[PDB]
C-alpha cells in the first residue's frame, strides 16, 4: 500500500527528458545494433571499430592512473629514503635534483632484472655513500 | 503488435525455459500447409463417402 | 584482405553463371564513391572524414603527444 | 491486486465481525469434516485409509497417487449435502490463509503488525467472511480473479513448454488434443477432442511426479498460500484434499442433476470453485451451464462408472485455461505508420554502411557481376 | 618480487579499524533493544533464534579446558612463530 | 501477461530470485560471508607493516603509532579514564610522585 | 567475435573512419613513446643517483 | 546412471547365506552378526541397501569439509607441552574483609 | 579491519548500460552445454536440471569482463585471490551438492560404492568408495586451483616478457645504426613473434579455462541426474 | 522474564575475564552443557515418538515388516510387537503441514521451555556464588551495567607469584 511492487507504477511522465535519452540511445545503437555485431556472451562484440576505440581508451586511463597514483608512491619512497629519509629533506632539494632522482628510478624500473647490477650493488672500493650514510 | 509471441516467449523464459529451439513441435508442425484444390476434392469425396456409409 | 586480425567481409555470390552473364553493368548509375569498384580496395575513393587530415598526420599527432608526455617534466619540473 | 486505502478501511471496519463469522464457520466446517472423515475411515478402500505409499521411479520420493490416495465417496449424499461440501471447501481456503497469517503472527510476535496493515490493505489474502455487503464481496472476488489471472498463464506455459521440449505426442488425435488444450479462453474447447491429452500426460507425468515449481504455480492459481512452501507434499496434500472434495460434489451433482435446479448465483459460485467462470466475464446462465457440462464431459463416463477422474495435472490445465485471456493489444493500426529510428537520421551512413547499401541495394546484381568478372580476370592473369 | 607486486587491487580508498569487543558489544545492545519489548515473548521463534545459538557458543567457550595455549587473537605482533605473546 | 522479471521492481525480483530460484546458493553465500567476517577480519600491526602498505611501511613517521595515539586519547577523554590509577601504573599515587621527584 | 566492420586496406585509409583515426593516433602514441624513452634514458647528461647505494628495493623486500 | 528398482521380498537372499570376516555367522553365532561390520556390509549389498555404506561416508566427508574442518583448525586443542602449566586454583576468590552486594530480593 | 575499494569494471559497466539499454540476440555462448543436457529424445528429468543456466551465464560474463580485458596493460583482476576463488567455487559446488543431498534420497548415492558384488566389499569396494567421496571434494579444489593458477602464471609470464622487450627495445635500438644491426633486427622480429604468440595463447586459454570451470560444475550436476523415458 | 538479554553481557565479560573463573563456575558451566544435551535428547525422543505415532499404516508395515536385516529372531519379535501395538488402535495420521505442526510445535515448546528455565537456574547459581563472577552478576542485576576490570578493582585473589600488581 505504501510502495508498489509492480514496475508499471510510473514515477514520471513518458516524455520526461525524451530528447537527451533519444540522443543517448542514438549514440548507443548506431554501432552496436548491427548484424555483424554478434557478441560472444555479451563481452566480446563483433565490430572491429569497438575494439579499435575502446582498447586505446582503457589503456590510456589505466596508464594515467598507474603513473600518477600508483608508481608515484614508489618514486616518492625512493626519493625519501635515498636523500635523508624525511620529506623535508627531499623538499630541501631543487626541482632539477628531484627530476634527476625520479629519472634514475625510471632507469632502474626499465633495467629491472636484465640491467647491470651496479645500480644497486656497490662495487668494493666505491667512494659513493653507503647504506649507513644517514645513520 | 504480435502479442501472442511476446507473451509466450516471456513466460517460457520466466519459467526456466531458456532454450530457443523446439525441434519436436516444429517436426509436428513443419509440413503443415494449405491444401491444393485437387486435395480438397479428394478430402470432400472421402467425407461424402464416410457420411453415406 | 586483412589488417592485423581484422578481415574484410566478402559478399557471397547469389547469381548463377548463366544468369550473371546476362547482367548488363552500367557504372553511370553507380555513386561516385564506388566506381571502378575493386573488392581488394573498396574504400580507395571514399571521402576523408576531415579534409586535409591524412593518416600520417594523426600518427605524427600521437607521436607528438607521446613526446610531450615524456618530456614535459624535463622543461617544467615540479617539486615533490 | 495492489493494496489500497479504501480496502484497508473496509477490512479494518469488519475485522472483528469477520473473525466471529470465521469462528462460526470453523465450528460448522469442523462438524462437516468430522462427518466426512468418519465416513471415509469407515467405508474407504484399504489403500486410501492406510495411506499407501507411492514413490517416484527416479528419486523414490513419496507423493499422493491419484488412483490410490484419492477416493470418491459415491454415497456421501446420505450424510453430507452438496452445499455443506461447498461450505467446507470455502472454509478450507479461508482457514489456510488465516492459518498462515496466524503462524506469522506467532512467529514474529508483535512485529507482524505493519505486515498486518499491508495484509488488510489487499483483499487477495483476506477471508471471504470479512465482506459484510454485496459490493465488498464482489471486490473480493475480483481480487481473487486477478490473482488467478496473474498465476495461471505461468503454470500453463510451464507444463506446455516442458512437455513440448522433452517429448511429442504419439498419434494425430493426441496431437490435436494437446494443441487445442492450451487455447485461449476466447475460443471454446471441445472436451472430447481434448480428453486424450490426459492419457498422454499420464504417460509423461502423473500427479505423483509433479515438480515443486509447477506445484507452486498451481497453488498460486488456486488462491492457496505458498509461503512457506516447504516440502512439495504439504501443498500437494492441500490440492489433493480440495480436488477430492470437488470430485465428490461433482459426482453428487451429476448423479442428482442438481446443477439444473441450482440457482444462478449458486451455479456461478459452483463454476468459480472449479476455476471455470471468472466473475469479471459477467457470464449468463447459458454460458455457465455450457462450461459446467463441458467440465462434466471432460471428467468422462468413467468418472461416474468408477469414480476415476482424468489426470489431475491435465484437468487443472484445462480448467485454468479459462483464465488464459488473449494477449492484450491496444492502439489504433495507424500507429504502425510511424518510424522507430528517426533519432538516428542525423547520424547518416558511414563508409561501411554505404558499401553495404551499394552492394545489396537495387544495383546488387550489377555489382556482383562486375566483381565476379574482375576476380575471374585476375585469377586468369595469375595463372 | 616486483612482478608479484603487480597483482594487487588498484582502487583502495579507505581503511577502517574496529576492535571486536566494541562492535560485538554494540551489536549486543542493538539485539537487546530489539528483543526487549513485551510484545515479543521469550518463547517466540525470533527471540530464540536471536539468543539460543549465541548462548550455546559462549557456554561452549566457557567450558573449554585446553591443555595447550591459544595466543591472544588481537596481539600487536602475530608474525613471530617463536613468540606467542 | 505477468512475469517476474518484467513486471516486478528490482528489489522484489531480487528477493524472488534468491528465495524461490537460488535459495540454497544464497544460504551458502551468507554462511561463507559470516565465516569470513568471523575468522578473516583481523590484521595485526606487524602484518600491516610487512604487507599492509603499497610501497612499504613509512617508519620515518610511524602512522600506526599516531593512529593508536589518537584512538587512546579519544577513549580516555570521552570515557573519563584516570590513567594515573594504581592498576594502570602498578603503584600508588604517592609512589608515583616520589618517582617523579626522583627522576 | 570479429565478424565485420570497416577495415582500411592500408595506412592511407585510416583517415576514412573516425574510430580508425583514433586508433592510428593511439598507435602513433604507442610507437612514438619508445624513441622518446631511448632519447631521454640514454642521454649523455643523465647521471645515476650518487646515493643509489644508500637504499634499494632489494634490501627492502628481502 | 540408470534407474534403481528396489528388490522384491522374494528376491532377497536369506541372512544365513551372508559371510563375515572369517565365515558365515549361522546358528550359535547369529548374535555375532551385530558386531561383524563386514557381515553387515555384505548383507546390505545382498539386500541392495548399498546406501547404508555410502551415505554415512559421503556425509561424513562433507561434515569434515564444511564445519568440523575449520572448527578443528581454529579452536582445536594442540598437543600439550612437556612442562605443563596447571592451575593452582587460587584465583577468583574474593579477598578477606570484602562486603559483597546483597542478592536480588 | 574494513577496507573500502572498487572493482575495475566501472568503464565496462558504463559500456554495458550504454549498449544494452535495448534488446539484442545472443547466439554465441562460451559454455553452450548448459542449455542442452539431454541429447536422446523422449528423455526427461524431474529434477531442476536447467537451474544452472543463469548462474553459468552470469559467471561467464563476469569472468570474461575480468580476464579477457586483463590482457590490456595495467588492467587489474580485482578478484585474483586464491581464497576468494575458493569461496566462489565453494558457493557453487556446495550449493548444488546440498541441493542433491536435501532431496533426502539415499539411493542416489548407491553408485558411490564402485563395482559389483563379486569384489570384496570391505577391502576393495569400500576403499574405492572412500576414495571417490574424497575425489568429489578434490574436484572442487582442483577447479578453483586451476582457475587461480592459470591466470597467475600467464600474467607473470606476460609481465616478464614485456619487461625484457622494453629493456632491449629502449637500451639496444641504437644498434640499428651500427654494424651489428642484423642481430638486433633478428632479436626484434623474434620478440614481436613471441609477443603475438603469447597474446593469442592467453586469449584462447582465458576462454578455455571458463569452458572448463563451468564444465566441472555441470559434470557435478550430471553425476546425480536420472532421466525417465516417455511412454 | 527474559534472562538471555541480561546474561549475554555477563557471558561475554566472563569470556574476556576467564582467568578469574573458579572451578565452581566451571562446574556450573559443565552442568549447563550437560542439561542442554539432556534437553536435546528428550526433545529428539519426543519428536521421534510423535513422528512414529502419526506415521501411516502402510509406512509402519513397510518399516516394521519383512525382511529382517539381521534375522536373529529378537529383531523380528520386536518389530512385530511394535507394529501390532501401533496398528491395534486408531491413530490420527495427518500429512503435510498438519504433521509438521504436530511433530514440531511440541518439540520446539519443550526444548525452549527447558532451556529457558535452565538459563534461569544458571543465573540463580551465579547469584549464589561467592566468587568474583557472582559479585559481577549481582552488580549487573543491581545497576544494570557490566563493570569491567572489577577483579582488579576489588583485588580478587591471585596466585602467590602474581600479587605484585596489588602491592599498592
Ligand atoms: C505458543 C507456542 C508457539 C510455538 C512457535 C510457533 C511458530 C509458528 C509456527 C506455526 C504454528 C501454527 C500456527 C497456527 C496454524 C493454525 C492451526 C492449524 O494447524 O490449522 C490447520 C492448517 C492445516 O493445514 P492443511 O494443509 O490443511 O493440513 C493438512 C492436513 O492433512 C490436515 O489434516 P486433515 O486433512 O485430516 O484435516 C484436519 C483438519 C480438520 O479441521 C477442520 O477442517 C476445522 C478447522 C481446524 C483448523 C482451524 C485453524 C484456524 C486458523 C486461524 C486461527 C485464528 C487466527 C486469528 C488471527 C487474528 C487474531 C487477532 O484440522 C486441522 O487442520 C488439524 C491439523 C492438526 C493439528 C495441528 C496443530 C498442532 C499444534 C498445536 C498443538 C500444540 C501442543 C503443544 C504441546 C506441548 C508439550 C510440551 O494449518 C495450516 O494452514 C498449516 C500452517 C501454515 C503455516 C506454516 C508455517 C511454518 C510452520 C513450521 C513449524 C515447524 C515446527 C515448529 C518450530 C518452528 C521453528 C522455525
Ligand atoms: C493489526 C492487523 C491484524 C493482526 C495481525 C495479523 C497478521 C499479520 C501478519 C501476516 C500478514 C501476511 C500477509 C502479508 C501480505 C503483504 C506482504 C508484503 O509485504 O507485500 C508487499 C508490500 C506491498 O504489497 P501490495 O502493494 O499489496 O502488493 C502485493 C502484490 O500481490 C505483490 O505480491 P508478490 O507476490 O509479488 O509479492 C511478494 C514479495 C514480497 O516482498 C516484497 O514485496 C518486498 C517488500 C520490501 C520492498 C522494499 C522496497 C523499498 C526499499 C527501501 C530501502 C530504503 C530507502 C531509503 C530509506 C531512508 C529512510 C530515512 O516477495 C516475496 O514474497 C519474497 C519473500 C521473501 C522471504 C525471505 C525469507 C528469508 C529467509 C532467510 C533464510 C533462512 C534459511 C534457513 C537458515 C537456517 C539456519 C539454522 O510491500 C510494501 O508494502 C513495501 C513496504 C516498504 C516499507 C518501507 C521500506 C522499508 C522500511 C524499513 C524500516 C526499518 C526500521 C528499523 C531500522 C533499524 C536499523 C538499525
Ligand atoms: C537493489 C537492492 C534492493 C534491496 C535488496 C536488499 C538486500 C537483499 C539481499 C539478500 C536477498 C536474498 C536473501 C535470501 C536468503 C535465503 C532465503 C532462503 O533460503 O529461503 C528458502 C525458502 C524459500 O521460501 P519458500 O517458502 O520456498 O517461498 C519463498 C517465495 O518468496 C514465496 O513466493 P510466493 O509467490 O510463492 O508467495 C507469495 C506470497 C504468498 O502469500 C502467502 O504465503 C500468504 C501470506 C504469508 C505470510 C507469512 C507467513 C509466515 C508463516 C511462518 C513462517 C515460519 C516462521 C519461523 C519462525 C520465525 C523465524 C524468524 O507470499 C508473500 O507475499 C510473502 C510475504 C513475506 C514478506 C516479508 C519479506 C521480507 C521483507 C523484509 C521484512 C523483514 C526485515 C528484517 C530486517 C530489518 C529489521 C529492522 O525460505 C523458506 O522456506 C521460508 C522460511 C521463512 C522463515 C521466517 C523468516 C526467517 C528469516 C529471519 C526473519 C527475521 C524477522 C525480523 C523481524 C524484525 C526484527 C526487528
Ligand atoms: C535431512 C537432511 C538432509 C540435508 C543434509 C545436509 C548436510 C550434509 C550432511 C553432512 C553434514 C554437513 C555439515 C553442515 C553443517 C551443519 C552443522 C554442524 O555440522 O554442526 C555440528 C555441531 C557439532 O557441535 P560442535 O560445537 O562442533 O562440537 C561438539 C560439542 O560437544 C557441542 O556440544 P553440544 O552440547 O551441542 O552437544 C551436541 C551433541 C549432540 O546432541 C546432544 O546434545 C546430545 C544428543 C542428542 C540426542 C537426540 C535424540 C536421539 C534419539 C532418541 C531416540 C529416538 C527414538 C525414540 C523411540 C525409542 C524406543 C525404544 O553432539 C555431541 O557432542 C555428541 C553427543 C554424543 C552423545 C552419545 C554418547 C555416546 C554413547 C551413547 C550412544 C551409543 C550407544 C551404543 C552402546 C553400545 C551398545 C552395544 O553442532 C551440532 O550439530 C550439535 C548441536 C545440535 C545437536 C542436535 C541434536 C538432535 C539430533 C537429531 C538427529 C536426527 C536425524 C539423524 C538420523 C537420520 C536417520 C534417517
Ligand atoms: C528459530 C527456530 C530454529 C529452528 C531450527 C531447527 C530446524 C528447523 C525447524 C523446522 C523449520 C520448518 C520446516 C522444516 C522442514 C519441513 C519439511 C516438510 O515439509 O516435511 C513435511 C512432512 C510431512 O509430510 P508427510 O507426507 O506427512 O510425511 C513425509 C513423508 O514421509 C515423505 O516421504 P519420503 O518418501 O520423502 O520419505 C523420506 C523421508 C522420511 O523421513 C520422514 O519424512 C520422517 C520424518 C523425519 C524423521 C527424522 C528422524 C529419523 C530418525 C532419527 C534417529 C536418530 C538416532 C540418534 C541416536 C543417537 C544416540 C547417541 O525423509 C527422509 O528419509 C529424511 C530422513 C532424515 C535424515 C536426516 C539426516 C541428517 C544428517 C546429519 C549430518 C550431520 C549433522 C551435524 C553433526 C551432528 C552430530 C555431531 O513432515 C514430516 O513428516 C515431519 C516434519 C518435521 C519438521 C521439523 C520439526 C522441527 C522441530 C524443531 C524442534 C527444535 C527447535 C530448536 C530451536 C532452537 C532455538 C532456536
Ligand atoms: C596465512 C594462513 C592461511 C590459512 C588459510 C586457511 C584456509 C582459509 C579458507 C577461507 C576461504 C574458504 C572458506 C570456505 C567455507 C568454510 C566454512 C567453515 O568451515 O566454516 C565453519 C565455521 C564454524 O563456526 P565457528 O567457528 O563459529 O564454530 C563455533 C564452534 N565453537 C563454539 C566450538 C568454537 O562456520 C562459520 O563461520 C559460520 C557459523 C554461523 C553459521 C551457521 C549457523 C548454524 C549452525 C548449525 C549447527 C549448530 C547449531 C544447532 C542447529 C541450528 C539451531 C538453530
Ligand atoms: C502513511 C502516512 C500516515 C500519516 C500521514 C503523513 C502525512 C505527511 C505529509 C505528506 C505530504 C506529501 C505527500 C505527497 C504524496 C505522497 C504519495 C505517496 O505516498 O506515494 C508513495 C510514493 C511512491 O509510490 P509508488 O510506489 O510509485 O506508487 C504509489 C501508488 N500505490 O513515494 C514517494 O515517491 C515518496 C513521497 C514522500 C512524501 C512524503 C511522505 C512523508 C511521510 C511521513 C510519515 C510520518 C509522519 C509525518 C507527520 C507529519 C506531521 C506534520
Ligand atoms: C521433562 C524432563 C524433566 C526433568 C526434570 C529433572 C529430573 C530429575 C533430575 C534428573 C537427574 C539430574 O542429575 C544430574 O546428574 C548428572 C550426572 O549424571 C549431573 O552432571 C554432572 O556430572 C556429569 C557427569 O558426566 C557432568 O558431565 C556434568 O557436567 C555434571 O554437572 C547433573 O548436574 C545432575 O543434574
Amino acid at each position: 500500500v505504501l510502495f508498489s511492487t509492480y514496475r508499471s507504477s510510473r514515477l514520471v511522465s513518458k516524455e520526461f527528458l525524451h530528447g537527451p535519452v533519444m540522443r543517448f540511445r542514438a549514440l548507443g545503437e548506431y554501432y552496436f545494433q548491427r548484424a555483424w555485431n554478434g557478441t560472444l556472451n555479451w563481452a566480446l562484440p563483433g565490430e572491429y571499430r569497438l575494439y579499435a576505440v575502446m582498447i586505446p581508451f582503457i589503456y590510456f586511463y589505466h596508464r594515467w592512473h598507474n603513473d600518477h597514483t600508483l608508481d608515484r608512491d614508489h618514486v616518492e619512497k625512493a626519493m625519501i629514503m635515498r636523500w635523508g629519509g624525511t620529506l623535508e629533506d627531499v623538499r630541501k632539494l631543487s626541482a632539477k635534483d628531484q627530476l634527476r632522482v625520479r629519472c634514475f628510478t625510471d632507469i632502474e624500473k626499465l633495467y629491472s632484472a636484465y640491467g647491470p647490477k651496479d645500480t644497486y650493488l656497490q662495487p668494493p672500493g666505491d667512494t659513493l655513500p653507503g647504506k649507513d650514510f644517514y645513520r | 503488435w504480435c502479442p501472442e509471441v511476446r507473451d509466450r516467449a516471456e513466460l517460457e523464459v520466466d519459467i526456466t525455459g531458456w532454450q530457443w529451439w523446439s525441434p519436436l513441435e516444429e517436426r509436428r508442425l513443419l509440413p503443415v500447409r494449405l491444401r491444393s484444390v485437387n486435395e480438397v476434392r479428394e478430402i470432400m469425396s472421402k467425407t461424402q463417402a464416410k457420411k453415406s456409409a | 584482405y586483412n589488417m592485423l586480425v581484422f578481415r574484410d567481409p566478402k559478399r557471397r555470390p547469389q547469381l548463377s553463371e548463366e544468369e550473371r552473364a546476362k547482367v548488363v553493368v552500367n557504372q553511370a548509375e553507380w555513386p561516385e564513391e564506388f566506381k571502378d569498384f575493386d573488392p581488394d580496395d573498396p574504400y580507395k575513393n571514399s571521402p576523408e572524414i576531415i579534409k586535409g587530415m591524412s593518416s600520417w598526420n594523426l600518427f605524427l599527432w600521437g607521436v607528438e603527444c607521446a613526446f610531450i608526455y615524456q618530456f614535459y617534466e624535463l622543461v617544467f619540473p615540479k617539486s615533490i | 491486486m495492489q493494496g489500497s486505502w479504501s480496502v484497508l478501511k473496509k477490512n479494518c471496519s469488519n475485522f472483528f465481525p469477520g473473525l466471529l463469522a470465521f469462528a462460526q464457520q470453523t465450528q460448522e466446517a469442523y462438524g462437516i469434516w468430522l462427518r466426512i472423515y468418519n465416513r471415509q475411515q469407515k467405508y474407504g478402500p484399504t489403500d486410501f485409509v492406510e495411506q499407501s505409499e507411492t514413490f517416484s521411479p527416479d528419486y523414490h520420493k513419496r507423493f499422493h497417487s491419484q488412483d490410490k490416495n484419492m477416493w470418491v465417496d459415491k454415497e456421501l449424499c446420505t450424510e453430507v449435502s452438496q452445499k455443506e461440501v461447498a461450505r467446507l471447501m470455502t472454509y478450507k481456503l479461508d482457514m489456510w490463509r488465516m492459518a498462515h497469517c496466524a503462524g506469522a503472527l506467532l512467529a514474529t510476535g508483535g512485529y507482524a503488525i505493519p505486515f498486518g496493515l499491508f495484509w488488510l490493505a489487499n483483499d487477495t489474502w483476506v477471508p471471504s467472511s470479512f465482506n459484510l455487503t454485496g459490493e465488498e464481496l464482489r471486490a473480493w472476488r475480483e481480487a481473487q480473479d486477478l490473482y488467478r489471472y496473474r498465476s495461471a498463464p505461468s503454470y500453463l506455459t510451464d507444463t506446455k513448454w516442458h512437455f513440448d521440449f522433452h517429448a511429442y505426442p504419439w498419434n494425430e488425435t493426441q496431437e490435436r488434443a494437446w494443441d487445442d488444450l492450451f487455447e485461449k479462453n476466447d475460443v471454446r474447447r471441445d472436451p472430447k477432442v481434448v480428453r486424450p491429452a490426459a492419457e498422454m500426460y499420464d504417460g509423461f507425468i502423473k500427479f505423483e511426479l509433479i515438480r515443486r515449481k509447477s506445484l507452486r504455480h498451481l497453488c498460486r492459481s488456486m488462491n492457496i498460500p505458498t509461503f512457506p512452501m516447504l516440502a512439495r507434499l504439504c501443498n500437494g496434500t492441500r490440492v489433493r484434499d480440495y480436488w477430492n472434495l470437488a470430485w465428490c460434489e461433482d459426482y453428487m451433482v451429476i448423479t442428482q442433476r442438481l446443477h439444473e435446479s441450482m440457482t444462478d448465483e449458486e451455479l456461478y459460485d459452483y463454476a468459480w470453485r472449479r476455476y471455470l467462470a471468472p466473475y469479471d466475464k459477467n457470464l449468463n446462465r447459458e454460458q455457465l451451464m455450457e462450461r459446467v457440462e463441458d467440465y462434466f464431459e471432460f471428467l468422462g463416463p468413467d468418472f461416474v462408472a468408477h469414480g476415476k477422474a482424468p489426470n489431475l495435472v491435465i484437468l487443472t490445465n484445462y480448467v485454468l485455461g479459462y483464465y488464459n485471456d488473449p494477449a492484450y493489444l491496444e492502439g489504433d493500426i495507424s500507429e504502425l505508420d510511424k518510424n522507430d529510428y528517426d533519432h538516428l537520421a542525423s547520424w547518416g551512413k558511414d563508409a561501411f554502411l554505404r558499401r553495404l547499401e551499394f552492394e545489396n541495394g537495387p544495383l546488387r546484381d550489377q555489382v556482383e557481376a562486375h566483381t565476379q568478372r574482375l576476380l575471374a580476370e585476375r585469377a586468369a592473369i595469375a595463372k | 618480487s616486483n612482478p608479484a607486486d603487480h597483482f594487487r587491487p588498484n582502487l583502495k580508498a579507505l581503511t577502517l579499524y574496529a576492535e571486536r569487543q566494541h562492535y560485538v558489544d554494540r551489536w549486543l545492545h542493538v539485539k537487546e533493544r530489539w528483543l526487549a519489548p513485551w510484545y515479543l515473548p521469550w518463547w517466540s521463534p525470533l527471540f530464540q533464534l536471536g539468543t539460543w545459538y549465541s548462548q550455546r557458543s559462549r557456554n561452549l567457550f566457557l567450558v573449554e579446558n585446553h591443555l595447550s595455549y591459544r595466543p591472544y587473537k588481537f596481539r600487536r605482533n602475530d608474525e613471530d612463530r617463536n613468540n606467542p605473546y | 501477461v505477468y512475469t517476474r522479471w518484467k513486471c516486478d521492481r528490482l528489489p522484489v525480483f531480487q528477493l524472488k530470485l534468491f528465495t524461490q530460484e537460488y535459495p540454497m546458493h544464497a544460504a551458502v553465500g551468507i554462511f561463507t560471508i559470516i565465516f569470513l567476517w568471523k575468522h578473516m577480519s583481523h590484521c595485526s600491526e606487524e602484518t600491516e607493516r610487512k604487507y599492509g602498505w603499497w610501497a612499504g611501511y613509512p617508519y620515518w613517521r610511524d602512522p600506526i603509532a599516531r593512529r593508536n595515539e589518537t584512538k587512546y586519547k579519544q577513549m580516555i577523554i570521552n570515557n573519563d579514564v584516570d590513567i594515573t590509577h594504581p592498576k594502570w601504573t602498578g603503584c600508588s599515587v604517592e609512589q608515583l610522585e616520589e618517582l617523579s621527584r626522583v627522576v | 567475435m570479429l565478424l565485420g566492420g570497416f577495415v582500411p586496406r592500408r595506412f592511407s585509409q585510416f583517415n576514412r573512419d573516425p574510430c580508425w583515426m583514433f586508433f592510428i593516433f593511439s598507435v602513433g602514441f604507442w610507437l612514438g613513446e619508445y624513441p622518446a624513452m631511448m632519447i631521454k634514458y640514454n642521454a649523455r647528461d643523465l647521471v645515476y643517483d650518487p646515493h643509489r647505494y644508500v637504499w634499494s628495493h632489494h634490501d627492502d623486500h628481502h | 546412471g540408470e534407474l534403481f528398482v528396489r528388490p522384491k521380498l522374494e528376491e532377497i537372499p536369506p541372512a544365513d547365506q551372508c559371510r563375515g570376516f572369517f565365515g558365515p555367522l549361522n546358528d550359535s553365532l547369529k548374535f555375532l552378526r551385530l558386531l561383524d561390520i563386514k557381515w553387515m556390509m555384505n548383507r546390505a549389498v545382498a539386500m541392495r541397501r548399498e546406501y547404508l555404506i555410502a551415505t554415512p561416508t559421503l556425509f561424513t566427508f562433507i561434515w569434515m569439509f564444511t564445519w568440523k574442518g575449520a572448527v578443528i583448525y581454529f579452536w582445536g586443542d594442540r598437543a600439550p607441552p612437556r612442562r605443563m602449566d596447571w592451575n593452582t586454583e587460587e584465583t577468583g576468590r574474593l579477598p578477606l574483609g570484602f562486603k559483597p552486594t546483597p542478592a536480588p530480593l | 579491519m574494513f577496507l573500502f575499494f572498487f572493482c575495475d569494471l566501472f568503464w565496462l559497466r558504463l559500456l554495458l548500460c550504454m549498449y544494452y539499454c535495448v534488446w539484442s540476440r545472443l547466439c554465441f555462448i562460451v559454455y553452450f552445454n548448459c542449455l542442452m543436457l539431454i541429447f536422446d529424445f523422449l528423455l526427461f528429468c524431474l529434477f531442476d536440471l536447467y537451474l544452472f543456466v543463469g548462474l553459468c551465464l552470469f559467471l561467464l560474463l563476469w569472468f570474461m569482463l575480468f580476464n579477457l580485458y586483463s590482457l590490456i596493460l595495467y588492467y587489474c583482476i580485482t578478484y585474483l585471490n586464491l581464497y576468494l576463488l575458493f569461496c566462489i567455487v565453494f558457493l557453487l559446488y556446495i550449493a548444488f551438492l546440498f541441493l542433491f543431498c536435501f532431496l533426502c534420497d539415499f539411493f542416489l548415492f548407491n553408485n558411490l560404492l564402485v563395482g559389483d558384488s563379486f569384489m570384496d566389499v570391505f577391502f576393495i569396494r569400500f576403499l574405492l568408495c572412500f576414495l571417490e567421496c574424497f575425489s568429489l571434494l578434490c574436484r572442487c579444489l582442483s577447479t578453483f586451483l586451476r582457475l587461480f593458477c592459470n591466470l597467475l602464471s600467464s600474467h607473470f609470464l606476460l609481465l616478464m616478457f614485456f619487461d625484457f622487450f622494453y629493456f632491449i627495445f629502449v637500451f639496444f635500438f641504437y644498434g640499428v645504426f651500427c654494424y651489428w644491426f642484423i642481430l638486433f633486427i633478428f632479436v626484434f622480429c623474434f620478440c614481436l613473434l613471441f609477443y603475438v604468440f603469447l597474446y593469442l595463447l592467453d586469449l584462447f586459454a582465458a576462454i578455455l579455462q571458463l569452458f572448463i570451470f563451468c564444465n566441472m560444475i555441470l559434470q557435478l550436476i550430471m553425476d546425480f541426474l536420472l532421466f525417465l523415458l516417455f511412454v | 522474564t527474559k534472562y538471555e538479554l541480561k546474561m549475554q553481557y555477563f557471558d561475554e565479560w566472563m569470556i574476556r575475564w576467564r582467568k578469574f573463573q573458579t572451578e565452581s563456575d566451571w562446574e556450573i558451566e559443565k552442568g549447563r552443557q550437560w542439561w542442554r544435551r539432556f534437553n536435546m535428547a528428550v526433545s529428539g525422543a519426543l519428536f521421534c515418538g510423535l513422528v512414529l505415532y502419526t506415521s501411516g499404516t502402510a509406512t509402519l508395515k513397510r518399516q516394521y515388516g519383512l525382511p529382517h536385516f539381521f534375522d536373529i529372531g529378537v529383531d523380528g519379535q520386536a518389530k512385530e510387537t511394535m507394529l501390532k501395538t501401533l496398528t491395534s488402535r486408531w491413530r490420527y495420521t495427518p500429512q503435510g503441514y498438519g504433521r509438521v505442526l504436530i511433530t514440531g510445535v511440541p518439540t520446539y515448546i519443550l526444548f525452549v521451555t527447558l532451556e529457558h528455565y535452565r538459563e534461569r537456574r544458571r543465573m540463580q547459581q551465579y547469584l549464589q556464588q561467592n566468587t568474583v563472577f557472582g559479585e559481577q552478576m549481582r552488580r549487573l542485576l543491581s545497576t544494570g551495567k557490566i563493570e569491567e576490570y572489577l577483579p582488579v578493582n576489588i583485588k580478587a585473589t591471585l596466585p602467590a607469584s602474581q600479587q605484585a600488581i596489588y602491592n599498592y
